[PDB]
């Protein structure tokens, strides 16, 4: 029952100097560390976070390091600048999950109420949203198995908290606020539409493999019953809206009676006083 | 003959060259009422106060003793003059 | 097309001058390269149709056609007609007006009394010493403004435009004076007044060829004697500075002056020097060197490294020095290296004016101010004069609509260079540049009335240059002082009557000490330029024989 | 039936779900107690009007056969939006 | 001149064709830039507004100001406030730091 | 034995601790170590800037823990990188950052082990963007006097830096200072990624949210209406019959593009059923 929480990229620059580490160290390709932070509500502030010396098997691949030299007295320096930013979670890139990543959330859940994995993002070229969380969770099975722990899809986002544009906003140098309605839409109708499609062919990927060469979750419990919930309307010809046609009628009332009476004000706007400025500035030019 | 109408007549064209001459001065108008607003970090160092001087002396030196301060003697600056007290 | 025009060029009876202006109103409409190599190959050929050969066309098809092997026929009969007084247009504009690449190139086809007046014309030194005995005999001084700038020095432009000043008034006098005059105004030395401490001796010695190394016998490279590199690097860039583009073993006795074993502290000048020397000739031994001069990973010699390997591969095409160069350029953990290896780049690449489309779309493609800077550098110099939109379109999108202002200054420095044809138009567009909102362009806009108009007679260029020193920002007074006195070379009072006016009006603020020495940085400089020769020589960017002058377009773009 | 007519005549019921006239009232309210189906059923008509509704378990042929709804989805909506963008293409500005 | 008299007038006119085409994407810019100008007046205060009150005038758009902090200032104001709304000591707000007029509230107390 | 006009390629990771050790720097001010590598003569560059504990007792030269300093460098040595230091920042967040009389001394008792340790001062509680709020100088001292204080070399970096020269004690300290340049590193490996996470981010997310439609425009065509009629108390005042008025006092403005942008999101909104709908 988590929704969102608030995103310093600051310790992500930190990930981001990480990724110069295993650039130059040795034979760990990914990005793989800790997330410190505090629980304040469903919504939630993270101010710090560090980086683990990690390697990973290729063969049998729940094979973590994770150093107590590295995490306990770490530990120590990062309670002693602050006794507010302790531990919340860890991170590692890519987007799907490697194995380990139960055992290394169940590793620091010693420490927190609940630890999270927010699978982070070092070289963003994703269709849908950046770094997000995944909260531990007992959803077991209706068939009743010991007790299921793959950490479930219970959701983040990067928000945004407080001042820091005295770096952040002198850094842009190139951005702009488009005063909304000025192509600024079209932005969100390019990304929305296309990258909510090219979802849907992620969907149409399930919805294909799965039926290929896909079984167990195959119509897990969630994709019947959310089937409904894509038979809201998908209907053949033309779906019909016979109450929502005369209903969108009752909906372009409000938008096309302030075109008419308000872009007429506006017409007077412009056009009077740009007369008055216009040929004024014409024949008082003389 | 041919040609020899077309170029002079793509010069009829020219009011481009003022239309855009509005348009250009309008750049240097707008252009420098910007440049204008951005001279208010002036604003950003001095509330530089009302000074009361009783007298002046020599030495290019003066007697300013601030509003509700004593008397602290100072030099002056470069674009009023000793006379102008 | 060629049917009508062959009917037309021989066609019957008025001046066959008609044609002869026609070669220049022809490379006035001219567009491409396609009829333009054609007309300019036939108009020479139907002068040899018509019975009285012609000489101006063989003049302008030297140096816009690139026929090494014509020019060898007809000066056959230049050996066989044997009229060397008719033979001057020939003969001296092939040695004022050529490419030095096509020089090399020319004196390999012609040599297969003029038996060797064949080769002293391409030598040509005849011109250089009796210039120099010009540059001795003539003077005109001011030593009071010496004085009342003296009173300013630092490691700064006093230090270096004394000596520009009295320098490009005498390129060459072969004289000290203020070596004479004092010690301890020469006592204020730096490692950059040192450097010039040092270079300054070849400064003043423009020219002077064979005098070169038994003038600098105090500045052989063992031979100076401090703690301190600069002081001995820089007379070996000055022997560069002498040696230019006529060496002979002295380029190669540089070369090994850099090869006997010696990392980066006679590099320090003497790099400059060997470029700056073998300017053009395309060498290969001077690039071999330089690949671990560009691998020094070390700046001070590296820009050393990128600028010298651009200039001895003046527009080059070569397909590993643009590869190989462009390859060192990213992975460097510097920019400035990139400003050397930026200049290199542009250089490599001159007047192709089709070719170069590629690398220019490759760098302004990057994100980096410095390389698109390299980008409009390198446009500055594939394209001059040639506005054919595809400069002039996206160079003026990323000119004045972009976010960082050196790349943009780049970019108006590259209109100075691709508007130099007709400078009738440049007040009309550059009036219009002059009300930008920001230092560097400003700065890069009176660069533009600067390097543009040069050598024009205009008054609304000093009229926009007027309140460009009534700004607040200091060193575009100083733009105002230096393009001002690139508008007040060649020209004097009778021309226009701001000059006499700048003239004392320069001292006149330097008399205002509390103005910034930013704000008179290049004040002595205006000084300088505004006498360079004394009015005595003027810019070559354009020359009268109808060719472009690429070594002094080095020395502006460079300089 | 995918399609309308979604303010169906009771006459289906009352044939197929062996109910009567005055019980298919009771067939639908005893549905609200159920909660599977909510309808805002006609008695004008006495015509049992469809609402949403809890699907299914399984329809694998229709988990294949899905495409002329999920494909249609993607592609219609894609090319709708590429006909949006492309009538206003030109002040892409 | 009936070879170059007429042919010439190309040459100078492609380049003006460039420069209309120009202007038009300058001033396209400069409104981006007039946005950032405007917001950028204002993110250093109105929130944190301190007090003190107008006493007189020297010249345009720059007077004098004693405050609630004890002692007597002169200060550059702004073209926001019309230039007869400062006749009485109004309430108005100052700047903490650097001291200059944003707003002015004639009643009070 | 020579002086060239410097250059700090800065990590922006740095002014990022600064910003978060001043933000949460409450206004006491406090000190800490700057960590870089000394590349060459001509640039410094700074990859790091690390925390300290909270010494809240006094900024001076013995708040310095060295067994942090062994620990932090050990836990950079099982981490991937082992750099060094350069020098020390510190905090200035509520005056307007100028150099206090500690810095005075510390400064120079850095310094004296290392090369050229040079001061950061930081003020983020000034305010929130349009302010470069940065500031780092470099102690000239009174035993360089013997030649001029004008390196020179490459000029317009100090002539730029020369181009605020505006503190009052420090302008007064042109004496023992003379500043160092400080750009900002060409971080599009970073800056990429932020720009990208940035505007895949602030606006809706996975945005498809918007796509609150119609009651605020009912509270804001009321707004536009309500302010409608003193919009339009003005050209009754541009009846002056003859000319009674100085200058045109104009107020056209700021009721075209809100009823501009705002009913182009009310339109687009009408077409957003249309598009989701098919
Ligand atoms: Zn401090």
């Amino acid at each position: 029952a988590v929704q969102k929480v608030v995103v310093h990229p600051l310790v992500l620059l930190s990930v981001v100097d990480h990724f110069n580490r295993i650039g130059k160290v040795g034979n760990q390709k990914r990005v793989v560390g800790v997330l410190l932070g505090s629980w304040q509500k469903k919504v939630l502030d993270v101010s710090n976070s560090f980086a683990v010396p990690f390697d990973e098997d290729d063969k049998d691949d729940s094979v973590w390091f994770l150093d107590h030299d590295y995490l306990e007295n770490m530990y120590g320096m990062f309670k002693k600048v602050n006794a507010r930013e302790r531990i919340v979670g860890w991170y590692h890139t890519g987007p799907k999950l490697h194995k380990n990543d139960i055992a290394i959330n169940e590793l620091m859940k010693r420490y927190c109420p609940n630890s999270v994995l927010v699978i982070i993002d070092v070289k963003p070229k994703d269709l849908g949203l950046p770094t997000e969380a995944y909260i531990s969770v007992e959803e077991v099975h209706d068939d009743g198995t010991p007790t299921s722990k793959t950490f479930e899809h219970v959701t983040s986002e990067i928000g945004a908290e407080e001042a820091e544009e005295v770096g952040v906003e002198h850094l842009l140098r190139d951005i702009k606020d488009t005063t909304v309605g000025t192509l600024s839409q079209r932005i969100t109708n390019q990304v929305h539409g296309l990258k909510g499609l090219n979802s849907k062919l992620l969907d149409i990927r399930s919805y294909l493999e799965k039926v290929a060469t896909g079984k167990l979750p195959i119509n897990h419990q969630i994709i019947y019953q959310l089937q409904d919930v894509f038979n809201l309307l998908p209907d053949v010809s033309l779906q019909e809206f016979v109450k929502a046609f005369y209903l969108k009628t009752n909906d372009q009332m409000v938008v096309v009676y302030l075109a008419s009476l308000i872009r007429s004000v506006v017409a007077l706007h412009n056009l009077i006083n740009n007369k008055i400025a216009n040929r004024d500035a014409e024949k008082k030019e003389g | 003959y041919l040609s020899k109408i077309e170029e002079l007549q793509l010069i009829v064209n020219d009011k481009s060259q003022n239309l855009r001459r509005l348009q250009a001065q309008r750049n240097e108008l707008n252009a420098k009422v910007r440049l204008l607003r951005e001279e208010l970090q002036l604003l950003q160092e001095q509330g530089s106060y009302v000074g009361e001087v009783v007298r002046a002396m020599d030495k290019k030196k003066v007697l300013v003793k601030v509003h509700p301060e004593g008397k602290f003697v100072v030099d002056v600056d470069k674009n009023i003059d000793i006379n102008d007290v | 097309r060629l049917d009508v025009f062959e009917k037309t060029i021989l066609e019957s009876n008025d001046v066959p001058g008609m044609l002869a202006y026609s070669l220049k109103l022809c490379m006035s409409l001219m567009q491409n390269k396609q009829f333009r190599n054609k007309v300019l190959r036939v108009l020479v050929k139907i002068y040899m149709n018509l019975e009285k050969p012609d000489f101006i066309n063989v003049c302008q098809c030297l140096i816009f056609l690139d026929d090494p092997q014509a020019v060898s026929d007809i000066l056959e009969k230049l050996v066989k007609e044997d009229n060397l007084l008719m033979a001057y247009q020939i003969c001296f504009d092939l040695y004022e007006s050529a490419s030095q690449q096509f020089l090399s190139s020319v004196i390999q086809n012609l040599r297969t009394d003029q038996t060797l007046k064949m080769i002293k014309i391409l030598s040509g030194e005849m011109a250089i010493e009796l210039h120099l005995q010009f540059l001795i005999r003539n003077n005109n001084t001011d030593l009071m403004i010496l004085k009342n700038t003296k009173d300013a020095v630092r490691n700064s432009v006093c230090h270096t435009a004394t000596v520009i000043a009295n320098s490009f008034m005498h390129c060459g006098t072969t004289s000290d004076q203020f070596l004479r005059d004092n010690l301890e105004w020469l006592a204020r030395a730096t490692n950059w007044a040192k450097f010039t401490a040092t270079a300054s001796l070849g400064v003043i010695h423009k020219g002077h060829e064979k005098e070169a190394l038994q003038l600098m016998a105090t500045y052989l490279p063992k031979d100076t004697s401090p703690g301190s590199a600069y002081q001995e690097g820089g007379g070996l860039y000055a022997l560069g500075l002498i040696h230019a583009n006529h060496g002979g073993d002295i380029i190669d006795y540089l070369l090994n002056q850099l090869k006997n074993a010696s990392n980066d502290i006679v590099r320090h000048g003497g790099s400059l020097g060997l470029g700056l020397a073998a300017m053009g000739t395309a060498r290969q031994d001077v690039y071999d060197l330089l690949k671990t001069n560009l691998y020094q990973d070390d700046a001070v010699t590296g820009e050393a490294a990128g600028l010298a390997l651009g200039l001895v591969m003046l527009g080059s095409k070569n397909a590993q020095a643009i590869e190989d160069m462009v390859g060192y350029a990213q992975e460097t953990q510097h920019e400035k290296i990139l400003r050397g290896l930026a200049v290199g780049i542009a250089l490599v690449m001159y007047g192709r004016m089709e070719e170069a489309d590629a690398l220019i779309e490759s760098l302004c493609r990057d994100k980096d101010p410095i390389l698109r800077r390299s980008g409009m550098y390198t446009v500055a110099m594939a394209y001059c004069g040639s506005g054919n939109n595809k400069a002039i379109r996206r160079l003026l999108h990323v000119a004045v609509s972009d976010v960082n202002d050196d790349v943009r200054r780049a970019a108006v420095e590259s209109l100075g260079f691709i508007l130099f044809r007709t400078p009738e138009q440049c007040p009309s567009v550059v009036s219009l540049l002059s009300e930008s909102y920001n230092p560097h362009v400003r700065y890069g806009a009176a660069m533009a009335l600067g390097i543009c108009c040069a050598g024009t007679g205009n008054k609304e260029a000093i009229n926009l240059l007027e309140p460009m020193t009534n700004d607040p920002v200091n060193y575009v007074r100083q733009g105002a002082l230096i393009a001002s006195a690139l508008i007040m070379i060649q020209q004097t009072e009778i021309t226009c009557p701001k000059v006499n006016q700048f003239r004392q009006l320069y001292s006149k603020v330097i008399n205002d000490k509390h103005d910034d020495v930013m704000a008179k940085f290049g004040a002595i400089l205006a000084q300088g330029i505004l006498d360079a020769g004394g009015h005595n020589v003027t810019i070559s960017l354009q020359s009268r024989t109808g060719h472009t002058h690429m070594p002094s377009v080095v020395g502006v773009l460079v300089f | 039936r995918p399609a309308n007519h979604r303010q169906l005549t009771f006459e289906e019921i009352a044939k197929s779900a062996k109910i009567t006239v005055n019980e298919v009232e009771l067939l639908v309210m005893k549905a609200l107690s159920v909660g599977l189906v909510k309808g805002s059923i006609d008695e004008v008509d006495k015509r049992v009007h469809m609402t949403w509704v809890q699907p299914r378990v399984l329809d694998l042929q229709q988990i294949k056969g899905m495409k002329d709804r999920l494909e249609f989805w993607c592609t219609d909506v894609k090319s709708m939006e590429m006909l949006v963008e492309h009538q206003a293409h030109d002040i892409l500005t | 001149d009936l070879y170059s008299r007429y042919k010439k007038l190309q040459q100078e006119l492609e380049f003006l064709e460039v420069q209309e085409e120009y202007i038009k994407d300058e001033q396209k810019n400069l409104k981006k830039e007039f946005l950032h100008a405007q917001e950028e007046v204002k993110r250093i205060q109105s929130i944190p507004l301190v007090i003190g009150q107008f006493l007189e005038a020297v010249d345009q758009n720059t007077a004098i100001v004693g405050s609630t902090t004890g002692s007597n200032y002169y200060v550059r104001i702004l073209s926001t406030i019309d230039r007869e709304l400062l006749k009485p000591n109004a309430s108005v707000a100052l700047h903490k730091h650097s001291n200059a007029l944003v707003d002015v509230l004639p009643p009070e107390a | 034995a020579v002086d060239t006009a410097e250059q700090v390629y800065i990590s922006s990771l740095a002014l990022l601790k600064m910003l978060k050790h001043g933000r949460a720097g409450v206004p006491m001010e406090v000190m800490g170590l700057m960590l870089g590598e000394f590349v060459d003569d001509y640039t410094v560059r700074v990859i790091d800037v690390f925390a300290m504990p909270q010494s809240g007792t006094g900024v001076s030269v013995e708040a310095v823990d060295p067994v942090f300093q062994a620990k932090m460098l050990d836990m950079l040595k099982q981490t991937g990188r082992p750099e060094m230091v350069v020098g020390w920042y510190h905090s200035h967040p509520g005056f307007g950052c100028w150099l206090s009389g500690v810095d005075i001394n510390t400064q120079q008792s850095f310094e004296a082990l290392s090369e050229r340790a040079v001061a950061v001062v930081v003020d983020p509680i000034q305010s929130v963007k349009g302010k470069v709020v940065i500031d780092a100088f470099r102690l000239i001292n009174a035993n360089m006097m013997v030649l001029g204080h004008e390196p020179r070399q490459t000029t317009s970096n100090l002539g730029h830096l020369n181009k605020p020269s505006i503190q009052a004690l420090i302008h007064g300290l042109n004496r023992h200072y003379y500043s160092i340049t400080i750009n900002y590193r060409k971080n599009e490996l970073e800056q990429k990624m932020l720009l990208n996470l940035h505007k895949k981010s602030w606006m809706e997310g996975l945005t498809l949210q918007d796509y609150v439609v119609k009651e605020m425009l009912e509270l804001a065509k009321n707004y536009n209406k309500a302010v409608e009629e003193e919009d339009k108390m003005t050209p009754e005042q541009l009846a002056i019959k003859n000319v009674g008025k100085q200058d045109p006092k104009r107020h056209l403005e700021e009721h075209v593009d809100v009823l501009m942008t705002s009913n182009i999101v009310q339109c687009l909104a009408a077409m957003l059923d249309t598009v989701v709908f098919k």
